[PDB]
């Protein structure tokens, strides 16, 4: 009742919380294992700093440098970096612990699912992109694949166009889901590309595409 | 009625 | 300060220079000459941007305003007709020099990408250009009733004067200039009403400008002010019997544009007014007779593309095509000109009329078509003959598909053995016969203009096959073997009047994969390879969509400052190769769709022939085996 | 006198006037008209 | 006469709105001698009406362009060339109008039946 | 004949005349309806919905008062006069085929075409009225 | 005659109002925007008129060019009437299509 009412109070002044306070809030939420909630505050503070969604119109146009919309992305990221901060202590506290006693899930495993539902269901896709970019930097490959959101497909598709090693995942994404044609469709269209890819790799691509 | 339309080469 | 405020002294001097005709014409000519830029007849409007900035004046507008006021009001104080004609010609030349100096594509691209993509720096330049250029004021004046009234009064003259006048007479030149101004106005009215009026209104609302309106709000378009004149079309049609090539082409283009509009035909046919206006004293009959006498005039083999007669013929054909394609269900002036009795939602033929005696425009077209030979020796398979016959066949197809003018046309065609003449005029195609002295296997063939003639010939063959199939189906459903025997004989390769002709299987020579129209040699393209044709693309790849992209890429590379001077020629030659690549792809797509249509028409004809055939099968077994042998490689 | 009235009506039609909207419509005929009909 | 009916019908509703608009103006003055918020709709209405009349002007203009561009071609052929052939055109037109009418008729019938469907579904 | 004489002359003129008189009186009506909104409403307190009115007015006025839009007509007129002169010249040149034209046109198929036209007109009128009814009968259902 | 006398009462009264108008002026003696609105509304009428003139002239040139030795002939007649029919048929088609579209709304 205290943490749920604190969350109500924070979301009201979301369009006006200072990064120093928002941090102190998330720091305390983690001490009280209130993972999923703290993530929801940072996501809410993001939207209320930029209601018109300029960080979308900024990234959608693709890296307009020297711009006033840098504020939107930078302020939104202060919250996003805190979401990343929560998700780290989430695994740390429940490190290597199993998601069940026989029959019953742990409450540790519950706070895990509660946390990753806030993340995967959000409608802020600029947050999803910054989240997928950060998952790679941590080597959490199999995490990106499991996500069923359609914001991951746009990220991987837009990155496959100029990065061979990202088009690799999009092909892995489709093949774990058994959309085999869609993978060969990319592997072939990638071997025919204008990208800097060795011939012996293009032999692998076409050999996987043929399969 | 057909002075020139005839097929008379 | 001619030695009293300036706003008053200027108008006093203008009015003083308005009395008479000599000084007025001289001032008009001086202004017209001054409006010409020093580089000759695009930016840097030919006048200083600070013209009249000191005094509270709108710049160069007063001049055009006074010229229009004069031309509209003081045209009645000129007794000498020659002086009035000269003044009207000078005013029309001034208007044309003012209009031709307006940028259309520039303003379009500006309003499209300048503020939305480009920065806001150049926006001020385009704004100043649109605000200072007198095109807006001319367009505003064009919506006045005085101007159109003076124009239609100048164009409405007795025929005896034009007949006895000389080709260099000022009246003909003035009429030509007026028609050209009307054409330019009809072309630029949309661009004006779109990208001039709102900007000028916003500027007048923001800043302080004192201007007097001279336009009529009721006239939402230029057609509203001219739809009230019925004698205009009559005069334009009567002026076709003068022989002047330029004037005839201008009148034909004007009539075509009028027939292409929508408000004019909605006001005329909401009974009708044009059909009764052209049937007052037999104007349609004389117009049709003049058109027939004109199209029958031969052409100059040497001046193929320069023969004024061929140009007039093509203009008339385009006019008829545009008039028949627009609103085919409801009759139009084309049906009356062809020799039909245009009735409300019904047509008919009158006894002893021009169309009943087989002497009309349609019969003249049939004659000039059946008496046309394309097979030549010095060059062989000419191009302009192919274009003429293609236009004629398109007009015939438009007339046939229309159910309101289908039965009578088919009857008149089958009553003269048109299919027989067409078959006799057919010619076989082979990879040896060159097109205009150029061979087909040559790589330049796809880049040359022979592709247009080839597509036209394919479409002509397809239309002929479709007509033959339709006539065969009609004769079969009519259960009359009187004509079936002749049809089969023509298909068997014999004619009983015996004259022999190539069978249908002989014309099956257009399916050839040796040319490899699908395969295309792809150059290396070490650079610009990533530039795709996404925004280019009805398969029609626009060249500007890729031109802008490659220009932006070249600019970025130059800004990178890495061997920009040396590698520029590489990008230039890559662009010169990409443009021809796009043109070749477009031509290949056109040829492929033409071949597809021709094959579909041939298959439909063959199906209609096989199905409706009561003749024995053992004699036709030879043709069956021949068709099987011919299709075997096609399927393989 | 029917067709005559059809002409007369279609004649008065394409001739003005000041009716706040209905301006005279240009007449086509034959060539352009067939295509204009097919484009229906 | 039947064509003359629609003429008066237009003239009827025209004088009637001009009767009211000229009446709404006097009641304002008769009120003064011894509605300002009402005429606003009227002016804005005239504006809204004219706003499309301008579009009509644009349309007709564009048509005129598109038409004269054809006139040019017609003359351009007529100069280049320099009875029985055109008689076929008339027939080709009429036989095509038959078809076009027969085409439209289907649309009309479809609509009418489509309306009676709802009419039926109403009291059914 | 009496009915036609009445209509074709006595009534047409009064119809047209009455229509023009309406237009004129509409202008006068708006002029008065305009001055009413001037003299009485000259209390300087004129605002509120006025902004929207002058906004629309400014928009349409700006759209009209454009160089290009105004220029297009002027260009068109001359562009027409060109074809006028050209056509008149080419016409005077081919002003010989008169007998071919008059006799070529005068025929018999014309009579039949007229008939077919009348039939078309009848069919068209019927269709038009049918659609009209289909509309009028639907706007009823639109309420229920 | 009713429509013709309605343009007599509603004219004499329009003239009658001018007295109360001059009276209002007399009262006030002891705007430009509307005057701009009227001219703005009025200016396009001239454009309609001029456009009509243009269209008429175009018709004249086309008709005279196509045929000019018998303007009283039955060809231009068929042309005109047939154009009328085309226009009317177009109207029918379009409006019918509109009504057809209107039915899809009831198909909820």
């Amino acid at each position: 009742a205290l943490l749920a009412e604190s969350l109500r109070l924070f979301e009201q002044v979301a369009g006006s919380l200072t990064p120093a306070n928002l941090t102190t809030a998330v720091e305390q939420y983690i001490s009280l294992k209130y993972y999923a909630g703290a993530i929801q505050l940072c996501l809410t503070v993001a939207q209320q700093k930029d209601r018109g969604n300029t960080a979308l119109s900024w990234v959608n146009d693709g890296k307009p440098a020297n711009d006033s919309r840098k504020k939107a992305f930078d302020e939104r990221k202060i919250c996003y970096n805190l979401i990343h901060q929560v998700l780290d202590k989430l695994e740390s506290d429940f490190a290597g612990e199993p998601e069940l006693v026989d029959g019953r899930p742990t409450l540790a495993a519950t706070k895990r699912m509660e946390a990753y539902n806030v993340v995967n269901d959000s409608s802020d896709e600029v947050f999803h992109f910054d989240l997928y970019e950060w998952y790679i930097e941590k080597g959490w490959t199999d995490r990106i694949l499991s996500i069923d959101s359609p914001h991951v497909i746009t990220y991987l598709q837009r990155l496959a166009e100029t990065d061979f090693r990202h088009a690799e995942l999009l092909c892995r994404f489709y093949t774990t889901r058994s959309r085999f044609f869609e993978a060969a469709q990319v592997q072939t269209n990638l071997a025919k590309s204008d990208l800097n890819i060795s011939l012996k790799d293009r032999i692998i691509l076409l050999s996987r595409a043929k399969g | 009625i057909l002075p020139m339309y005839k097929l008379s080469p | 300060n001619p030695f009293p405020g300036p706003q008053e002294c200027m108008e006093m001097m203008f009015r003083e220079f308005g009395t008479g005709f000599e000084q007025s014409n001289a001032f008009i000519q001086l202004l017209t000459t001054l409006l010409v830029p020093p580089e000759g007849l695009n930016d840097s409007v030919p006048f200083p941007e600070w013209l009249g900035s000191s005094i509270r004046t709108l710049g160069i507008e007063p001049y055009v305003d006074f010229v229009f006021d004069v031309f509209a009001n003081r045209t009645k104080d000129i007794s000498d007709p020659s002086q009035l004609r000269i003044l009207r010609l000078s005013c029309l030349d001034f208007v044309m020099v003012c209009l031709v100096t307006f940028n259309e594509d520039l303003i379009v691209l500006g309003h499209e990408s300048n503020i939305s993509i480009d920065d806001a720096m150049a926006a001020t330049n385009l704004a100043t250009y649109v605000r200072l250029h007198p095109f807006s004021r001319v367009m505003e004046w064009l919506f006045n009733e005085k101007v159109i009234t003076s124009l239609i009064n100048t164009i409405h003259q007795d025929p005896i004067s034009l007949g006895s006048a000389s080709p260099d007479s000022p009246l003909v030149v003035s009429i030509l200039r007026a028609i050209q101004v009307m054409i330019k106005a009809l072309e630029l009215q949309e661009t004006y009403l779109h990208l001039v009026r709102p900007e000028v209104l916003r500027y007048q609302g923001e800043a302080g400008v004192r201007r007097k309106p001279v336009a009529n709000a009721a006239y939402s378009a230029f057609e509203d002010g001219i739809l009230s004149h019925l004698s205009l079309v009559v005069d334009l049609g009567k002026y076709c019997n003068l022989g002047h090539a330029e004037l005839t082409l201008a009148c034909l283009k004007l009539l075509e544009k009028i027939s292409t509009s929508s408000r004019i035909l909605s006001a005329w046919s909401p009974r009708n007014k044009a059909i009764v206006q052209l049937e007052r004293n037999g104007e349609g009959e004389t117009i049709s007779a003049s058109l027939s006498a004109s199209i029958m005039a031969t052409l100059d083999p040497a001046l193929a593309a320069s023969g004024e007669n061929y140009r007039v013929k093509l203009a008339i054909l385009d006019f008829l095509y545009a008039c028949l394609r627009a609103t085919p269900d409801q009759p139009t002036i084309a049906h009356q000109l062809l020799g039909f009795h245009c009735e409300l939602s019904k047509l008919g033929i009158e006894p002893k009329g021009p169309f009943d005696m087989q002497k009309s425009l349609f019969h003249s077209l049939l004659n000039v078509l059946i008496t046309l030979t394309v097979s030549e020796e010095e060059q062989g398979m000419r191009g302009y003959l192919v274009t003429l016959k293609y236009r004629v066949l398109r007009i015939l197809q438009l007339l046939w598909k229309s159910p309101l003018s289908a039965s009578l046309v088919m009857d008149e065609l089958r009553a003269t053995n048109f299919l027989f003449h067409m078959l006799l005029r057919e010619v076989q195609i082979q990879p040896q016969l060159p097109w205009d002295g150029q061979l087909v296997t040559g790589c330049e063939f796809l880049l040359s203009d022979a592709s247009l003639a080839y597509i036209d010939y394919l479409a002509s063959r397809a239309a002929i096959f479709e007509y033959i199939g339709k006539e065969l189906c009609s004769v079969s459903q009519n259960r009359i073997p009187s004509i079936k025997r002749q049809i089969f004989d023509a298909l068997n390769g014999q004619i009983f009047v015996p004259l022999t002709i190539p069978s249908i299987f002989d014309f099956f020579d257009f399916i050839n994969t040796d040319y490899k129209w699908e395969e295309i040699p792809s150059p290396h393209f070490t650079y610009l390879k990533d530039l795709d044709l996404g925004p280019c693309i009805g398969v029609h790849y626009d060249i500007r969509k890729a031109q802008e992209i490659l220009a932006l890429k070249r600019k970025e590379y130059e800004h990178s400052q890495l061997a920009t001077p040396e590698f520029l020629e590489t990008v230039e030659l890559e662009e010169k190769v990409l443009i021809e690549w796009l043109t070749v792809r477009n031509r290949a797509n056109l040829l492929l769709t033409a071949r597809l249509n021709l094959l579909q028409a041939w298959a439909n004809l063959l199906l209609v022939m096989i199905e409706s055939n009561d003749f024995k099968s053992t004699p036709k077994m030879a043709f069956l085996l021949q068709a099987l042998q011919a299709i075997l490689p096609t399927l393989e | 006198a029917l067709f005559d009235s059809l002409l007369a009506r279609n004649k008065k039609q394409a001739e003005g006037e000041t009716a706040l909207g209905e301006l005279p419509s240009l007449q086509l005929g034959l060539a352009d008209l067939r295509q204009r009909l097919r484009k229906l | 006469l039947s064509s003359d009916i629609l003429a008066i019908d237009q003239l009827r509703e025209l004088v009637k709105q001009d009767a009211d608009n000229a009446r709404l103006s006097f009641k304002a003055i008769d009120n003064l001698k011894l509605s300002n918020a009402d005429l606003i709709s009227y002016f804005s209405k005239t504006a809204d009406e004219m706003e499309e009349m301008m579009k009509k002007f644009e349309k007709t203009i564009t048509e005129i362009e598109a038409h004269l561009t054809g006139v040019e071609a017609h003359a351009m052929a007529m100069q280049n060339v320099a009875v029985d052939e055109r008689v076929y055109e008339l027939a080709a037109v009429l036989r095509e109008f038959e078809e076009s009418i027969l085409k439209v008729a289907g649309v009309v019938g479809g609509v009418k039946e489509g309306v009676t469907e709802l009419q039926l579904r109403d009291f059914m | 004949d009496a009915i036609l004489s009445r209509h074709d002359l006595d009534h047409t003129v009064r119809a047209f005349n009455a229509r023009r008189r309406h237009a004129e009186l509409s202008r006068r009506c708006l002029h008065l309806a305009a001055r009413v909104q001037v003299l009485r409403n000259r209390g300087y307190a004129l605002s509120g919905d006025e902004d929207e009115l002058k906004q629309k007015l400014q928009q349409i006025d700006k759209t009209l008062n454009d160089p290009a839009q105004g220029s297009r007509l002027e260009e068109l007129w001359s562009r027409l006069i060109v074809l006028r002169g050209y056509a008149e010249d080419l016409k005077d040149q081919i002003n010989q085929a008169g007998i071919t034209e008059s006799d070529g046109l005068g025929e018999e198929i014309e009579a039949k075409a007229k008939k077919i036209l009348e039939d078309y007109d009848k069919q068209l009128q019927h269709l038009k009225k049918q659609v009209e009814e289909a509309k009028k009968d639907f706007e009823e259902w639109e309420k229920q | 005659s009713n429509v013709e006398s309605q343009q007599e009462e509603l004219t004499a009264w329009l003239d009658r109002y001018e007295r109360e108008l001059d009276e209002l002026y007399a009262k006030q003696m002891g705007e430009r925007t509307y005057k701009l609105a009227e001219k703005l509304t009025d200016q396009l009428d001239e454009m309609g008129k001029d456009l009509a003139k243009m269209i008429k002239e175009i018709n004249d040139m086309s008709n005279t060019l196509s045929k000019g030795s018998k303007p009283d002939d039955p060809l231009t007649q068929i042309v005109r009437v047939l154009n009328g029919h085309l226009a009317q048929l177009q109207w029918i088609d379009t409006n019918a299509a509109a009504l057809q579209a209107k039915v899809a709304a009831a198909q909820k």
